[PDB]
DNA sequence: CAGTCATCACCAA
DNA sequence: GGTAGACGCGGACATCAAGCCCGCCGTGAAGGTGATGACTG
RNA sequence: CUAAGAAAUUCACGGCGGGCUUGAUGUCCGCGUCUACCUGGUUCACUGCCGUGUAGGCAG
């Protein structure tokens, strides 16, 4: 996934160079995702109790 | 899908914050609803961008 | 409800299969549970979220199901208005960031517990329907 | 010690959440004490209804899963938590970290009593599944049944009366239910056999066991070579550090009647072999046995040589 | 005037 | 609704040169212990 | 009487742009398949024949 620097930058170390061009720089990320099928609607959850 | 309840966040830590914010976000809705945001989206839905 | 309760009781057999369907639309995102991984990836090539899998499945823990299915508690002291919370000792709820039923406001499941025990001062039935509750629910309790 | 007349299979047992730590050295499959201490708390509660006795278990071991992940940049693995409740002032709690897989399992009992002869044999594996259905086999649940609720009903045979011809037929029979599964014995013998090879070193013992479960390789006289077996660590009991007690004695312990230790892990050896490679399947039982006075708990399976 | 309950700095490659 | 009885040999398989640049990799929560300090019934 | 007994990880996202794979070629060569025979299957267990009702001369 690409993004953005969308977070509460942390102003503790000011720098007037680093923090306000990575604002404009990417944000590359991996996540996992689960899906319906394209041709499905109805999810199914089955346990036992 | 478009899903509503669009102020009231999934995860927090404070009591008095959440109350706070919720009517606020309740301020906004009762003298305009989302129809400012609605027809925006469905602008970009009606065009294929 | 009287099979649950003959099953609690410890009297007859019970053994439930659940099944829930859940209409969503084409093609979109359904949520298993995503467990948490403490420090994984010091490296920047990381994975942020990683979900639950059984065999070749996407999956749900059980202490999530177990969790959902203990949310009787409407009982506690602070503004019961707001629905039924799940039953904890301190009873509390990790989403909403708060404590109820708070030992200030003597309610919780130690204070009870030992006034309906030792000294035999017995709460009101529905605080004796949380104290029970905690004891469907099992726990680990000390000096 | 005893030999049993019958043995008792009791086919698939999926089990979920069990632990898997199971010692401060290993982790992966649980220890077989938990599988011992299941069989005697299967004795506490139907061996005395059935008149008959439960001393030794099959562990077989068909499938694995550990709920680990591999991180970024290393080569080693993490456990996944659970997330626990908050504390009263509403924070979060610490982090104990608790191991944790699914397993697959089977299981070969050992029969000894009186009931084998008043009842049919089908009465105590009838009854001993839906007791031991009810339990916890290692430190999580025993699962009900699925897709799979075709394998559900047990077998029992006995071995002393009858042919001697066909009895091959019939434990290939048994070999047939619990086919693409691994055995667990007690390989201890070359925890021996391992010194003599750093006796060239020194008489020392606590690193041998750490050589055999890696790859070893010097150069050229590359070296890897064929390890001799599917040889793991395991634990294989305690040892004491303390003086017996008496049941009055130790503050905050589970029970007012029992005396108590202080004891600490004992560490083993043992092989994943496929069934076939032993005989009578009466070998692989593993069994309590320890001597009380001189504080050794140990088990371990007899019968294997 | 004495138990007890929330807070408080104490450390720490 | 018929058996019957067999299936080949030899020989060979291409050379040349080349493989991209640029920016970026999220945040929050996951501490026990005495020791007064404030409360104290 | 099982390192026994207890547990909610939550949430968010633009990978993006460009492009000549070229050129050449002999698959040659040979072969005896050989002999043998009786459907009126019932090409419907009966077509079509004086009364549509159970006895009959016909192309048999």
């Amino acid at each position: 996934v690409r993004g953005t620097i969308s977070n509460r930058l942390k102003t503790k170390d000011r720098d007037p160079a680093k923090l306000d061009a990575s604002i404009q720089s990417p944000n590359l990320q991996t996540v996992d995702v689960a899906n319906l099928p394209s041709d499905a609607d109805t999810l199914k959850v089955r346990f036992t109790l | 899908r478009v899903l509503g309840g669009a102020g009231t966040p999934s995860a927090c830590n404070d009591a008095a914050y959440r109350d706070k914010l919720l009517q606020t976000v309740a301020t906004y809705v009762n003298d305009q609803g989302f129809a400012e945001l609605a027809r925006r989206y469905a602008h970009n839905l009606a065009n294929a961008r | 409800a009287e099979l649950i309760a003959s099953g609690l009781s410890g009297s007859g057999h019970v053994l439930l299969e659940v099944v829930a369907f859940a209409r969503i639309g084409d093609g979109q995102e359904v949520f298993p549970s995503q467990e948490l991984i403490l420090d994984k990836g010091d490296k920047k090539g990381q994975k942020s979220k990683t979900l639950y899998s059984v065999r070749d499945a996407a999956a749900i823990h059980s202490q999530k199901i177990g969790n959902a299915l203990r949310t009787i508690d409407t009982w506690y002291p602070d503004e019961d208005g707001l629905g039924p919370i799940a039953v904890e000792p301190y009873g509390s709820v990790t989403s909403q960031g708060k404590a109820y039923r708070q030992p200030k406001q003597k309610l919780d499941f130690y204070t009870l517990l030992d006034n309906w025990v030792l000294r035999d001062e017995a709460p009101a039935v529905e605080q004796q329907h949380y104290v029970i509750a905690n004891l469907i629910r099992g726990g680990v309790f000390g000096e | 010690v005893t030999d049993p007349e019958a043995l008792l299979l009791l086919p698939r047992l999926s089990i979920q959440n069990a632990n898997a730590i199971s010692s401060p050295l290993t982790w992966g499959f649980p220890s077989p004490g938990a599988f011992t201490g299941f069989v005697h708390a299967l004795q506490r509660r139907v061996g005395i209804s059935l008149d008959i006795e439960l001393d030794g278990v099959g562990i077989v071991c068909h499938r694995f899963e550990a709920q680990i992940s591999q991180p970024a940049g290393k080569r080693t693995k993490v456990f996944n938590l659970t997330r626990n409740p908050l504390n009263r002032d509403g924070s979060t709690a610490a982090i104990v970290e608790e191991g944790r897989a699914h397993l697959e399992v089977s299981l070969l009992l050992g029969v000894h009593g009186d009931g084998l002869d008043d009842h049919p044999a089908q009465e105590i594996a009838r009854q001993v599944q839906e007791q031991a259905g009810a339990m916890r086999l290692a430190g999580g649940s025993i699962l009900p049944w699925c897709n799979e609720r075709f394998p559900a009903p047990n077998a029992e045979l006995l071995m002393l009366g009858g042919s001697d011809e066909q009895r091959r037929k019939n434990q290939r029979r048994l070999t047939r239910r619990l086919l693409p599964g691994f055995a667990l014995v007690s390989r201890e013998a070359l925890l021996q056999q391992h010194l003599e090879t750093l006796r060239t070193t020194l008489p020392e013992a606590t690193t041998l066991d750490a050589l055999l479960d890696l790859c070893r390789i010097n150069f050229e006289p590359w070296q890897v070579r064929d390890k001799p077996g599917w040889l793991v660590p395991i634990p294989a009991g305690y040892n004491a550090l303390s003086p017996l007690y008496l049941p009055g004695e130790v503050r905050n312990a589970r029970d007012r009647e029992t005396p108590l230790r202080f004891v600490e892990n004992l560490f083993g050896l043992g092989e994943w072999l496929s069934p076939h490679r032993v005989a009578a399947l009466s070998d692989l039982l593993w069994y309590h046995h320890a001597e009380p006075d001189k504080g050794l708990y140990r088990w371990s399976t007899p019968r294997f040589v």
